[PDB]
């Protein structure tokens, strides 16, 4: 729970302030054990209006 | 030499500390039983008085004095050729059976 | 159940019984098809096929 | 032969009051 | 009003595993600090200078408590 | 002995022997709790609600 | 990773008890330092009596602090005195509000915050105690500090306790080891309010197992005597 | 399978004492103390060498995980 | 006249499985688990019931309803962890039953052996259900993860996960489905030990020696009913040490944190009593595979019958099985101190080899010594 | 019975746990019924025993 | 669920969205009275032909 700074980054577009796991656009860890990146989820990737994720 | 191997492994076994013989500690199955059955009264009574004598020394956790002991050289083989002759007949019926 | 089981009367009695095992087996899978609705067979059934 | 079989010897076992084959065992039955 | 806790700590610094760990903290100090860019970081030799001071101190610190 | 008159007057019978056994259960429960607390107290000397209570 | 030291608490003994003045004086800091960035859900005023203060003195505790009460007649929630039976006022409505105050951190609930960390009141002493400066090439964000005991050495909470951090009672100079240890006796209390009862019965029942043990080993034995001597003779014809 | 028919048993004499003649823990040191020992040495060889492998192992990977963890300089 | 004892329907039942059974004279402390067993049952059922007096599987109070039970309930926390640490002992008991059997080559007795291999698995199952129902971060995540193993399974995976789950994942449906399972479970486990000692009772006991007893069977009542009394006591001694001098000792902290699903714990590890599994499903990297070895090193007790190839049946006179028998039990305790920790070196390989170790000792080296053993017999 | 004083939400989950667990304990009681049933067989609408046509 | 601000909302809950559950709910409250109905009946039919002779 060592919240990301959500829509800004100091890489890209998030970072891990509390830890060094910055993230990009991709919110991608930058530097940490976390064991992924910002889970990307089962979605209906054809446009940000037409995503019905879940 | 095997001479040394066997005696060490019947040492090692340590149901000679029980006054028990190898043909003693058989596990009972089906032949076995058969063979047991065959056996002369004799031999029957005194398996039979040997397996209660070491069920008591386990009992009470405890062996026989080593003077007492089954010497290796000594264990009568008394219950083979009764389950060698049930082990053939049920080979026989087995045989048949095909 | 190595090869006491393993001779010429044991192969007649394999050849007596495959029909019916063969049988049973039909009717297992016809039994599993049906309770579970497995579409991906029973798409091929000319009017049960409607259901879907 | 039935006359040949005797009891063994417990006296590694028993209590102190009934060591002694001489003694009422009674006497000590109670408190034993 | 003066703290057990930084007596403590000091009296227990003066113990060799603390004086050892100090200097290799005090040599990673010098490179890391020399080094113009790296990943080091000190944090190592302070846990195994931490670790002593703290054991020491863990057995000494609630008598004045 | 004690025994021979304990067991001539108490435990012969199952009824007193069970009796015996409810009386010295009651009074077993008292002083053992009585003891065993004694004990836990004397180890928590002063640390209880109990110890301190009498200051608030 | 640093591992917390193991300090001689009172109540680390089998039999060892809390000493519950130190208890009285933990909630003093708790409800004086950690309560308006903690809760304490499961703990309320009454489980107060007779652990560390007295009906009237928890009441007036109670009293001290204004809780919310339900629907009044024309359907409005009004404010009310606090009671025994109320638990401990909560520092945030949410915990989103809880992370917007504390820059994004939600401080933990405290009441089984010993028994959820690796090393109890241990830890909790070392990292209330264990505040330094970030060494040579460790950088935090701003509104994080290092603290070796915090796993990642980067803890949101600023250094909580410090010398006369709050005043005590009964009078102890309220020295920052002297307030973290009084914190941490009454969070061992607050994971655990049976502790006390629990070290008792623990004792009862080795006393209780050192009388029937024997006891049931000796029937046993009564009983199996007449196995364990008896004698067998072999007369085959 | 009851008492009564369980087996065919010929020429054993069984000697008991009842348990208010006897002690039930007769010589329950000077005896049962050799008796553990004995007990001991007869199976230790057999029972011990595996935990003195997982002993060691444990040990092992241990210090070693604990040894990946440690700075390299580099 | 009768003995009503020996001729009432009832007292009849109870009088030959109890009182005028005949037992072996010599069995062992190892004889004793088996009344351990069924004395930890009833109190899992016992305290259980207690708990389920109190306790809710709405997972908005679960983990408060357990902290109620712990707080407010009248010697609640002592019901609590009486629960955990009796289900800890179940185990515990289970485990030495099961190395008791083979050991002594009980797994003979096919009926009562097979048998027990279903009490193992339903005892598992239920004690996996009844860690899930606290709500903690472990009970959470621990269900997270052995339920997902499922969706390895071809074709039908994820479709049973979801079911078993009554949605996209662990979740209020699951908490309260997995406490109608924990509650009626043991219940039928108690059906199948009443099944498995009619199974026992028709052959009797096996004793240290591995030889028939017949000749010397003494009435259970007045021995072993003593016998287990002791054991009993002594069980419950450990037990209650446990319970009131480290009642947290083979638990874990984070399940006194409420389960979070945004926050995923450092370690996710099942109970002690899985560690072993769960080393051997994490040593193979493919997860059917690995599923399918964490689930063949139980269905795998099922094979030690026809794996036996010593003319023995015990291991009291076979000093080399006796030393692969705690190899095995040394590799069984490096799969559980492996499975307590993370994957990375040097756990890996070790884990690797404990798991390839345990296959290769049952189904390879156990029959082979034996095979080795009986030659050097002379049979 | 009720665990307060009165009808409420410790009687409702005692209530729950015993409703549970008492039709398992019906079904063993039902078990012992056709134990002690079978030492006999059943009556028949005449009341007169019928081991003659059974 | 056994607590009071859920237990009728999660009957409420088996009726509605439980797939099929108002079937197993409804199958359940009138099989406690069809429970009742054959016990009247079992005993009455044990009163009338003398069953409790056994
Ligand atoms: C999870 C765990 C749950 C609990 C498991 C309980 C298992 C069963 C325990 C009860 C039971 O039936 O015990 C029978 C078992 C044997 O009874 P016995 O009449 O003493 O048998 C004597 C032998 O025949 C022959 O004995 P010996 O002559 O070789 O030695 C005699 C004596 C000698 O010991 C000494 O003199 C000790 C000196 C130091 O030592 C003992 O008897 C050992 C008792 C304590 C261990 O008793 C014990 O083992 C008592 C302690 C039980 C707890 C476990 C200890 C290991
Ligand atoms: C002196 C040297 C240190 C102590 C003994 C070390 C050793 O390996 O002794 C094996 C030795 C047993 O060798 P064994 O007679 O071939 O084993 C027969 C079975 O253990 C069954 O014998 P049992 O039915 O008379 O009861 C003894 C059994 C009792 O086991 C239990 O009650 C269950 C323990 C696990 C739960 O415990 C043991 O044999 C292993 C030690 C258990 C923990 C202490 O242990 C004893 O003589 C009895 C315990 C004496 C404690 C002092
Ligand atoms: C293998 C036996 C068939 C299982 C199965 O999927 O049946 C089809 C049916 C319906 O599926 P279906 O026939 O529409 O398509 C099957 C494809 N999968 C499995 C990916 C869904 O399955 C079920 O009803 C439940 C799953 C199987 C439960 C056993
Ligand atoms: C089962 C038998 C276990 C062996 C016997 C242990 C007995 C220990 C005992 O009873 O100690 C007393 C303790 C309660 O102690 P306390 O709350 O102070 O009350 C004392 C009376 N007023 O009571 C206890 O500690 C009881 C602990 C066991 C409870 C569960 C027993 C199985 C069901
Ligand atoms: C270790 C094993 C023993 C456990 C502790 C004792 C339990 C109670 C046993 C007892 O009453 O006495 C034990 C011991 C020897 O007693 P025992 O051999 O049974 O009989 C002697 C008198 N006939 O006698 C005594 O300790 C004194 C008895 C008076
Ligand atoms: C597990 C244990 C399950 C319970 C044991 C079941 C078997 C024993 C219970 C019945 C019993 O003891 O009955 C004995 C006796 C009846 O009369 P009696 O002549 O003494 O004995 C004839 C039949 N045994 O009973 C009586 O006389 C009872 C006397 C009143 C109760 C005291
Ligand atoms: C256990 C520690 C003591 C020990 O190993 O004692 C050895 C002893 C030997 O017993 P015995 O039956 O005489 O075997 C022949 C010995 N020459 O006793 C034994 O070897 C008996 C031990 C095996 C049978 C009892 C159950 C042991 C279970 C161990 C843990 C199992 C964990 C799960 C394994 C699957
Ligand atoms: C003004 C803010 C503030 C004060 C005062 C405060 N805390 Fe906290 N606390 C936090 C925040 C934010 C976190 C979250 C940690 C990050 O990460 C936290 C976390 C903790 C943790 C958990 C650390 C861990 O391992 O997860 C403990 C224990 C704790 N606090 C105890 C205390 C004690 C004891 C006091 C005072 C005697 C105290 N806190 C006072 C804000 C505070
Ligand atoms: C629900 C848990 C279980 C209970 C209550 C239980 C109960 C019992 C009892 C009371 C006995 C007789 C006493 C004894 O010899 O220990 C026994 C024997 C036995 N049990 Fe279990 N058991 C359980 C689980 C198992 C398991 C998991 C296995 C192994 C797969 C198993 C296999 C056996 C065998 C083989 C015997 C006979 C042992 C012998 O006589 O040598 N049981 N069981
Ligand atoms: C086979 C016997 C049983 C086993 C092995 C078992 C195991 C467990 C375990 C491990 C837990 C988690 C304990 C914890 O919080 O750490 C648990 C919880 C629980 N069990 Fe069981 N259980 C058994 C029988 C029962 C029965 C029969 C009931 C109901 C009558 C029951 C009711 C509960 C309840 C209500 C909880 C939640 C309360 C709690 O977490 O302590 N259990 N069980
Ligand atoms: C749990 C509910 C019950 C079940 C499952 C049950 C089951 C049975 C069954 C299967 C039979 C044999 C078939 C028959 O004659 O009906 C039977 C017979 C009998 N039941 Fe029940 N029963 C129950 C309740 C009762 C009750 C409440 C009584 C009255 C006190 C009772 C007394 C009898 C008698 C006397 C017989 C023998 C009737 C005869 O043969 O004439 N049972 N029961």
């Amino acid at each position: 729970g060592c919240v990301p700074i959500a829509n800004a980054g100091d890489f890209g577009g998030y970072y891990c302030p509390c830890h060094g796991s910055h993230y990009d656009a991709s919110g991608r860890i930058r530097k940490g054990p976390a064991p992924l990146n910002l889970e990307v989820p089962t979605y209906e990737f054809t446009s940000d209006d037409l995503v019905i994720v879940g | 030499w095997l001479e040394g191997i066997r005696k060490w492994y019947y040492n090692a076994a340590g149901f000679n500390k029980l006054g028990l013989m190898r043909d003693d500690t058989i596990y009972e199955d089906d032949d076995v039983k058969e063979a047991i059955r065959r056996l002369p009264e004799n031999l029957y009574n005194d398996r039979v008085f040997r397996i209660k004598r070491a069920l008591d020394l386990t009992m009470r956790q405890q062996i026989l004095p080593k003077e007492q002991w089954t010497k290796y050289e000594e264990d009568k083989f008394y219950l083979e050729p009764y389950l060698k002759e049930v082990i053939r007949e049920r080979k026989e019926r087995e045989e048949w059976a095909k | 159940m190595l090869s006491r089981f393993l001779g010429p009367r044991y192969r007649e009695l394999a050849r007596n019984w495959i029909p019916t095992a063969s049988m049973w087996g039909a009717v297992g899978a016809v039994g599993l098809v049906w309770a579970t609705d497995w579409r991906l067979i029973l798409d091929w059934v000319p009017y049960i096929n409607g259901k879907f | 032969s039935h006359t040949d079989i005797r009891v063994p010897d417990f006296s590694d076992y028993r209590r102190a009051e009934v060591l002694d084959s001489t003694k009422s065992s009674k006497e000590s039955s109670d408190a034993r | 009003l003066v703290d057990p806790l930084t007596t403590v700590r000091e009296q227990c610094e003066q113990i060799e595993k603390c004086i050892k760990a100090r200097e290799r903290l005090e040599l990673c100090d010098q490179r890391v600090s020399s080094r113009s860019q790296t990943e080091e970081d000190c944090t190592e030799e302070l846990f195994d200078f931490l670790h002593a001071r703290d054991h020491c101190v863990a057995h000494k610190l609630f008598n004045s408590l | 002995t004690l025994t021979a008159r304990l067991y001539s007057l108490l435990f012969r019978r199952t009824s007193t022997f069970a009796l015996t056994i409810a009386v010295g259960a009651l009074f077993f429960e008292r002083a053992f709790d009585q003891g065993a607390d004694a004990i836990y107290e004397h180890i928590n000397q002063g640390k209880l609600w109990k110890h301190i209570k009498h200051k608030y | 990773e640093l591992h917390a030291p193991s300090y001689p608490w009172s109540h680390r003994g089998l039999l060892s008890s809390l000493d519950h003045t130190s208890i009285r004086r933990g909630f003093q800091v708790y409800k004086q330092v950690c309560s308006s960035c903690h809760s304490m859900d499961y703990v309320a005023y009454r489980h107060l009596v007779g652990v560390c203060y007295t009906e009237e003195e928890a009441k007036a505790l109670a009293e001290e602090v204004e809780v919310q009460d339900g629907p009044n007649e024309d359907g409005e929630m009004f404010m009310r005195p606090g009671k025994l039976s109320d638990y401990f006022p909560k520092p945030y409505p949410n915990p989103e509000a809880a992370r917007a105050a504390n820059n994004g951190a939600l401080p933990p609930d405290l009441s089984y915050i010993v028994r959820a960390r690796h090393g109890g009141e241990d830890y909790v002493f070392s990292l209330l105690t264990g505040y330094c400066e970030p060494p040579t090439g460790v950088s935090l964000r701003e509104g994080l500090y290092f603290n070796p005991y915090f796993p990642g050495q980067a803890i949101a909470m600023a250094p909580p306790i410090y010398n006369e951090v709050l005043e005590f009672d009964d009078g102890t100079p309220a020295t920052m080891s002297q307030v973290a240890k009084d914190v941490c006796t009454f969070l061992r209390w607050a994971s655990e309010p049976e502790h006390d009862h629990r070290k008792r019965m623990g004792l009862k029942m080795l006393m209780m197992m050192g009388l029937l043990l024997p006891l049931v080993y000796a029937m046993k034995r009564h009983k199996w005597s007449v196995l364990k001597s008896r004698k067998l003779a072999y007369r085959p014809p | 399978r009851e008492f009564g028919h369980l087996t065919r048993m010929r020429h054993v004499i069984t000697y008991s004492l009842s348990p208010f003649e006897q002690r039930a823990f007769p010589h329950y040191f000077t005896k049962g103390i050799p008796n553990v020992l004995r007990r001991t040495r007869a199976c230790i060889l057999r029972v011990a060498p595996p935990f003195v492998v997982f002993y060691l192992v444990y040990t092992w990977g241990t210090q070693e995980f604990e040894k990946s963890k440690r700075k390299n300089p580099a | 006249m009768t003995n009503i004892r020996k001729s009432h329907p009832l007292m009849k039942i109870i009088n030959n499985a109890f009182i005028d059974l005949p037992a072996p004279s010599n069995i062992s402390s190892w004889w004793n688990f088996g009344s351990l067993l069924g004395i930890c049952l009833i109190l899992q059922i016992l305290t259980g019931l207690f708990l389920a007096m109190h306790y809710t599987s709405d997972t908005t109070t679960a983990f408060s309803s357990v902290t109620h039970i712990c707080r407010d309930v009248n010697y609640g926390w002592v019901i609590r962890y009486l629960h955990a640490n009796g289900a800890s002992m179940f185990f515990i008991c289970l485990f030495i039953h099961v190395g008791r059997g083979l050991y002594y080559g009980s797994y003979m007795f096919l009926e009562t052996w097979n048998i027990g291999v279903v009490l193992l698995f339903t005892v598992m199952a239920t004690a996996f259900m009844g860690y899930v129902l606290p709500w903690g971060q472990m009970s959470f995540w621990g269900a997270t993860v052995i339920t997902n193993l499922l969706s390895a399974i071809p074709y039908i995976g994820t479709d049973l996960v979801e079911w078993i789950w009554g949605g996209f994942s662990v979740d209020k449906a699951t908490l309260t489905r997995f406490f109608a399972f924990h509650f009626i479970l043991p219940f039928i486990i108690t059906a199948l030990a009443a099944v498995h000692l009619l199974f026992l009772h028709e052959t009797g006991s096996n004793n240290p020696t591995g030889i028939s007893s017949d000749m010397d069977k003494i009435p259970f009542h007045p021995y072993y009913t003593i016998k287990d009394i002791l054991g009993a006591l002594f069980m419950m001694l450990i037990l209650l040490i446990l319970v009131l001098f480290s009642p947290d000792l083979l638990g874990d902290p984070d399940n006194y944190t409420p389960a979070n699903p945004l926050n995923t714990p450092p370690h996710i590890k099942p109970e002690w009593y899985f560690l072993f599994a769960y080393a051997i499903l994490r040593s193979i990297p493919n997860k059917l595979g690995g599923v399918l070895a964490l689930v063949a090193s139980i269905l795998i007790l099922i094979l030690m019958p026809m794996l036996h190839t010593s003319k023995q049946r015990s291991m009291m006179f076979r000093p080399l099985s006796q030393c692969l028998f705690w190899m095995l039990v040394a590799d069984l305790i490096t799969l559980t101190w492996i499975g307590g920790q993370p994957v990375e070196h040097p756990f890996i390989i070790i884990g690797q080899l404990a798991s390839i170790l345990y296959f290769l000792i049952i189904l390879v080296l156990m029959p082979i010594t034996s095979i080795i053993e009986n030659n050097l017999l002379k049979w």
